[PDB]
């Protein structure tokens, strides 16, 4: 059955007050947690002008009576592309310097063969890295559709044909994934051999335990708790790891986030795809029907009803991608603000 | 040209910009009718010797018949003829079912 | 620099072109017909009758209120945005100015020593002065030393040796030091530490 | 299609209208197939072209060169090509005309897409290239052996920050 209950806001528990009495810690555990930040969305280019009239030589000269408004939703819509490829630099262009991977793999104990990328694979990326790529499901199976295969009758509606013959174009990220995974893998190798120097300019080569200890020591922990536990913490660290992985590959909704993303433009596109298909209080949907059977004057009234409906229908959807991709900068600057300050 | 037009502009500054599309225009117009070869029968509609009632209007199906109205110009003057659904003009250039 | 490159606010003439362009915008807008017989209302008025004056402009009132519209909604967004930078010059303004910040690039390249901010039009020009790392040498460590069975650390530094002699230094400028028990604290032994010399 | 108008490519249908259909609408409700009123074949009726056309362009101060990005037209496999004049580059983003391709790779000046940009060089042309992400390098790891910095500078930066814009007040009366 369907149970109602009221909610427990978290377990109950207490802590004495001891003017005279302290606790300390006499053990300590190397704890991995992840955090998902968006950095991009699908950039979305619309020609107002295919949208809004099917070829029609009387929409057309119709629509040159509003056409600054065409011209201004293509001109937002170009603005927030670029922006997309801004993001995406900002979270992954600080770093100038492409530092080769080292062959070791194993650095003191500490185990790095799932975090840096695998070269064998055709997609140079770890096997953490391909599981985050094998959960997100994207629609656009690239961006190259050409004129063939949505000439014919497509049995499963595939919604990328419609979408273009309305003038719904998808284009493609200015950074391809081959080169984030080649930057993400320079900054793994950065760190791995320099600590933080290469963030504040020269990449200074330390042996790993030393930049281990450099941390415990800014946490506020002696550099003998790790030189005296060294092994251990290694084992919790590869250990930690481990579950990382496993933790990704059998959560279907560990990155729902990046899923939210692409579900919300793919349904704002399907949106303006059947709204398409409204009357607006014309006498028919389609402009086809409306030049056919009526005259000039009246079907410049329907068709004028029609290009108010079409219009609105593009300045909503404009408006809601605009602000869409104001939260995705909002994501992208937390995103480089934690690249710089909690990577290097 | 295209480009400097959009802008409104005689100066182009450095970058991408995108112009409208590439269309392919039709080269030739397909028409297709069913091979419908009589005549609708106007004349019994409009030179009928009698006309029913209005309290008791009669009711007739039309098919398989090309509609032509240009045979009326010089058969009668006709007080009123008014069309709702479509214009007169494009009368000639449709097909109908019922 | 500031003086050389005709870019270097490119940012802020970025901003008073959006607005200009925004306002050009409503200007070349209100001359649409929006499916008006004419775009000029005296036209409309001395033409038509009321009846029919009145469906026309209704037509320009739709047309331009709707224009208006579009321009208040694009130019309270932009507004949003300003007011993110704003919140994050006055951060800076706080944070990298009347203090130094530990945070990695947050106040520039580099450590940050200190900034200065200048005015500027519709906007901030902040000066950050930062120490960066120059010449650099390669040197041997080790993690710890066995003077007598026990285990030395230092207490701040790092051990560094040159061919023949151990030291200790900063680990952001090269000045050798002795090693003493002035700047070395013992903990543990010399069994358990990997490398000791 | 008896009365019923367009502009498009016909092709044989692989689908069966039940005996009193005679046309099929799309999700948008327009005409995606039709059975033909003169021998009853279903026929499919799909738009003649995807477009996605872009241009080029360096700024008219110096060149008058342009070249042209077809975004769906894949020059390798006419092909809804305005012009060609040699010069094919294909790339992830679709075929361009006009660039040369050097595969020297260099900075980016103007974006293309997928990895591909272009810029105007000096014999002037329009050049199509991968772009550099950087300048490659590496740092050795060696457990026993460290790099100390020996010698320091003061540098000084900049960072701008937009903080206010023009008020502007409207009546729109
Ligand atoms: C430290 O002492 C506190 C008491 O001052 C312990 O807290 C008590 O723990 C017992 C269970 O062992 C509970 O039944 C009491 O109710 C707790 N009393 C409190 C919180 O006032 C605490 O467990 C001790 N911790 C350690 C690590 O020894
Ligand atoms: C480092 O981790 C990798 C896994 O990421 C280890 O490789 C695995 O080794 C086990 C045997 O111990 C094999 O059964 C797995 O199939 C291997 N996995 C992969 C992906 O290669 C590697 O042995 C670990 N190295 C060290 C030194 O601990
Ligand atoms: C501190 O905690 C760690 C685990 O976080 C303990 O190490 C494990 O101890 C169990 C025995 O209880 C062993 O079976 C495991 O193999 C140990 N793990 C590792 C990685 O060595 C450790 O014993 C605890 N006590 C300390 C450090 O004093
Ligand atoms: C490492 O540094 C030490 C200390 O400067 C050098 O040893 C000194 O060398 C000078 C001559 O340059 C002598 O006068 C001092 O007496 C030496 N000091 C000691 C403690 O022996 C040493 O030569 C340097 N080693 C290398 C390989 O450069
Ligand atoms: C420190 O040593 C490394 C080697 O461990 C030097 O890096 C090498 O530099 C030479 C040029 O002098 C290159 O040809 C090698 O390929 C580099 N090898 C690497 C990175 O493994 C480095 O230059 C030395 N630095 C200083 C300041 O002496
Ligand atoms: C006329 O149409 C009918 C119905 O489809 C068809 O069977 C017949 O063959 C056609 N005849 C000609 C001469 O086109
Ligand atoms: C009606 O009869 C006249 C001759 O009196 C003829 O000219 C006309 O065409 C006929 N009308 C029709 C509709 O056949
Ligand atoms: C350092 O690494 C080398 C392998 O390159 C190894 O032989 C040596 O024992 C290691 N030394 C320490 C102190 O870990
Ligand atoms: C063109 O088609 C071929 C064959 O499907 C494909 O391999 C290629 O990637 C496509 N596009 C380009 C730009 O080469």
């Amino acid at each position: 059955s369907i149970i109602a209950y009221t909610m427990s806001l978290g377990a109950e528990n207490s802590c004495a007050y001891s003017n005279n009495s302290i606790a300390i810690p006499t053990n300590f555990t190397i704890s991995v947690t992840t955090e998902i930040l968006p950095v991009s969305m699908t950039k979305t280019s619309v020609d107002c002008t295919m949208y809004i009239c099917g070829d029609s030589t009387e929409c057309s000269n119709l629509l040159l009576q509003y056409g600054s408004f065409c011209t201004q939703l293509n001109r937002a819509l170009t603005g927030i592309a670029v922006e997309q490829d801004k993001n995406t630099q900002e979270v992954f262009a600080q770093v100038k310097q492409i530092y080769k991977t080292p062959p070791i793999k194993d650095f003191g104990g500490f185990n790095f063969s799932q975090i840096l990328p695998d070269p064998s694979k055709p997609s140079k990326r770890s096997p953490i890295e391909d599981l985050l790529f094998n959960k997100v499901t994207l629609a656009d199976a690239g961006f190259i559709k050409q004129y063939g295969d949505c000439l014919g009758d497509i049995a499963a509606r595939d919604l990328i044909c419609a979408q273009k013959f309305n003038g719904l174009t998808v284009l493609p990220p200015l950074l391809t994934d081959e080169m984030i995974a080649q930057y993400t893998s320079a900054l793994l190798a950065g760190t791995i051999c320099s600590g933080w120097t290469f963030g504040a300019g020269p990449a200074l080569q330390i042996p790993f335990p030393m930049q281990m200890a450099y941390r415990f020591n800014g946490i506020g922990v002696t550099q003998n708790v790790l030189y005296e536990n060294q092994k251990l913490i290694a084992n919790q660290f590869n250990s930690a790891i481990g579950k990382i992985q496993d933790s990704l590959s059998s959560t279907p909704s560990a990155l729902g986030k990046l899923q939210d993303v692409v579900n919300q433009n793919a349904q704002a596109l399907n949106t303006l795809v059947k709204q398409l298909s409204s009357n607006f209080g014309a006498i028919s949907s389609v402009l086809n029907d409306i030049l056919s059977r009526l005259d000039p004057p009246e079907a410049e009234v329907q068709i004028d009803r029609l290009i108010t409906g079409r219009l609105q229908s593009l300045q909503t959807y404009v408006t809601q991608q605009l602000i869409r991709a104001a939260e995705i900068r909002a994501s992208a600057n937390l995103a480089a603000t934690k690249m710089s300050e909690c990577v290097l | 040209s295209e480009t400097k037009c959009t802008l409104k502009s005689f100066t182009v500054e450095k970058g991408i910009y995108q112009t409208s599309n590439f269309r392919v225009q039709p080269t030739e117009s397909i028409v297709r009718f069913p091979n419908i070869t009589n005549l609708c029968p106007f004349g019994e509609v409009f030179n009928a010797t009698r006309f029913a009632s209005v309290y008791a209007w009669n009711r007739k199906r039309i098919s398989n018949c090309v509609a032509d109205y240009s045979v009326l110009y010089n058969s009668a003057s006709f007080s009123t003829f008014k069309c709702y659904g479509v214009s007169p003009t494009k009368l000639n250039d449709l097909c109908f079912t019922n | 620099s500031l003086s050389s490159t005709p870019s270097a606010l490119g940012k802020l003439q970025d901003v008073v072109n959006q607005n200009a362009q925004a306002l050009n915008t409503l200007v070349k807008q209100l001359s649409s017909n929006f499916g008006a017989i004419s775009s000029v209302l005296n036209d409309i008025l001395s033409r038509l009758d009321p009846p029919e004056a009145e469906v026309q402009i209704d037509r320009l009132i739709t047309g331009r209120l709707q224009s208006l519209q579009t321009y208040v909604t694009q130019q309270l967004i932009r507004a949003a945005e300003i007011r993110a930078s704003a919140n994050l010059a006055a951060t800076k303004m706080s944070e990298c100015v009347l203090g130094q910040s530990k945070r990695v690039d947050f106040c520039g390249k580099g450590y940050h020593l200190m900034s200065f901010p200048q005015s500027a039009p519709h906007g901030v020009v902040f000066l950050h002065v930062t120490y960066v790392p120059a010449q650099e040498k390669n040197f041997t460590t080790a993690p710890a030393i066995c003077h007598d069975g026990k285990a030395h650390f230092p207490r701040e530094g790092v051990f560094v040796s040159n061919g023949t002699h151990w030291f200790v230094t900063q680990r952001n400028f090269y000045e050798p030091q002795i090693i003493t028990t002035d700047n070395t604290f013992v903990s543990g032994n010399c069994d358990v530490v990997i490398g000791i010399v | 299609f008896n009365g019923l108008t367009g502009t498009g490519v016909l092709t044989e249908s692989n689908k069966k209208f039940l005996p009193f259909q005679q046309f099929g609408r799309d999700i948008a409700d327009t005409t995606d197939a039709v059975r033909d009123p003169q021998t009853l074949e279903i026929l499919d009726i799909t738009p003649c072209s995807f477009g996605g056309v872009s241009v080029i362009t360096p700024g008219t101060n110096t060149s008058n060169q342009v070249a042209v990005l077809y975004q769906d037209v894949n020059c390798t496999e006419t092909w809804r090509v305005y012009s060609t004049g040699s010069n094919v580059f294909q790339t992830r983003a679709g075929c361009l005309i006009g660039a040369e391709h050097v595969n020297n790779s260099y900075e980016c000046d103007i974006p293309i897409g997928a990895g591909i940009c272009a810029s105007y060089q000096t014999s002037q042309s329009i050049i199509a290239y991968t772009m550099s992400l950087g300048a490659e390098n590496s740092c050795a790891y060696s457990n026993n052996s460290i790099a100390i910095p020996t010698n320091f500078t003061i540098s000084v930066t900049t960072e701008i920050l937009p903080v206010s814009m023009t008020k502007t007040s409207v009546d729109c009366t």
